[PDB]
């Protein structure tokens, strides 16, 4: 059911930084006490930031492109964005793969999708209980569904202090997509903090799908509802970047190429 | 042998592993067709 | 999928549970995770 209700308002694209974020391990290999250099397809610094005010007179979710990789981030409380959809024509006929949780575990499922103009979490506001979870309406010429480890989640409003902070890397990659992780509490107003936060290799999907457009699935309280907590959305580069590891094995620096003049001196 | 198919209809080359599906029909124009309308075909075709 | 030929010893790492070989400055291996729960130096160089 295309689901789709009255206040659905957009911004005028608040433009953010990005300012050190996106660095991440490009391979499982250790090593210390370097500044390797790679090729890669990164998240550039400093660029513009898509930012999504998403608030009670701002319901955020249009359609975006995926373009080579997206850089994904939200500034929420008590895990609200979960759920993402990445489709080729966003349709019926569409070979679309979905990302959502159960309130339990991940569920991811790739298969040919009747997308409703607007499906929803009908997340109570006092308990958080995806009773209206109606996302998976038709399914016909299925291909791929995938379950991972279940582990500990909340789903209802908060407040407070800025604890809950995601940085995802969605990647494509030679037929596969590539999902990367990583976490820190912050403390913003409303604004992308300034820092580095390493991601990590978590997912490797051996899908082989058109990935060219994508959404992500909101949580409308119980009539649509938001909370204080946003998220932003930027866009990747074949870039060349230089890291440089500790003696523990982390990226503590990383530094651009294609930036500066003294970036590029820098990695020279 | 008239179970298996192909397509050889493409808006563009493929990257590698990469599968298409879906009957879309085929026009040079976007144009969403009627086949057996003019250059709107189906891309399927089978092997005999 | 590692062969080679070396002097085996206990590491003294930080290391992480996704990585599994330590190319240390420049593809020179010297430090692997066992596939039975440890993870061991490699001074590939015996003596020469």
């Amino acid at each position: 059911r295309c689901t789709t209700f009255d206040d659905v308002q957009a911004p005028n694209y608040t433009q953010h930084t990005s300012s050190m974020r996106g660095v991440y391990y490009p391979d499982e290999i250790f090593r210390s006490d370097t500044l390797y250099l790679t090729q890669d397809l990164f998240l550039p610094f400093y660029s513009n930031v898509t930012g999504f005010h998403t608030i009670n007179h701002t319901f955020g979710n249009p359609v975006i492109p995926f373009k080579d990789g997206i850089y994904f981030a939200a500034t929420e409380k008590s895990n609200v964005v979960r759920g993402w959809v990445f489709g080729s024509t966003m349709n019926n006929k569409s070979q679309s793969v979905i990302i959502i949780n159960n309130s339990t575990n991940v569920v991811i499922r790739a298969c040919n999708f009747e997308l409703c103009d607007n499906p929803f979490f009908a997340v109570s506001k006092p308990m958080g209980t995806q009773t209206h979870t109606m996302i998976f309406d038709n399914a016909f010429n299925c291909t791929f569904e995938y379950i991972s480890d279940a582990f500990s989640l909340d789903v209802s409003e908060k407040s407070g202090n800025f604890k809950h902070l995601r940085e995802f890397v969605f990647k494509n990659k030679d037929g596969f997509l590539y999902v990367y992780k990583g976490y820190q509490p912050i403390d913003v107003v409303r604004d992308l903090p300034s820092g580095f936060n390493t991601l990590k290799p978590i997912f490797k999907l051996p899908l082989g799908i058109n990935i060219t457009n994508f959404r992500a699935i909101l949580t409308a309280f119980s009539i649509w509802g938001t909370s204080a907590a946003a998220y932003f959305v930027g866009y990747l580069k074949p870039t060349t970047f230089m890291l440089k590891y500790d003696e523990n094995g982390t990226i503590t620096d990383a530094v651009d190429c294609s930036q500066n003049p003294l970036a590029e001196l820098k990695c020279s | 042998n008239y179970n298996y198919k192909y397509r050889y209809l493409r808006h563009g080359k493929l990257r590698p592993f990469e599968r298409d599906i879906s009957n879309v029909p085929f026009s040079p124009d976007g144009k969403p067709c009627t086949p057996p309308a003019l250059n709107c075909y189906w891309p399927l075709n089978d092997y005999g | 999928g590692l062969t080679g030929t070396g002097v085996l010893t206990p590491s003294s790492k930080r290391f992480q549970p996704f990585q599994q070989f330590g190319r240390d400055v420049s593809d020179f291996t010297d430090s692997v995770r066992d596939p039975k729960t440890s993870e061991i130096l490699d001074i590939s160089p015996c003596s020469f």
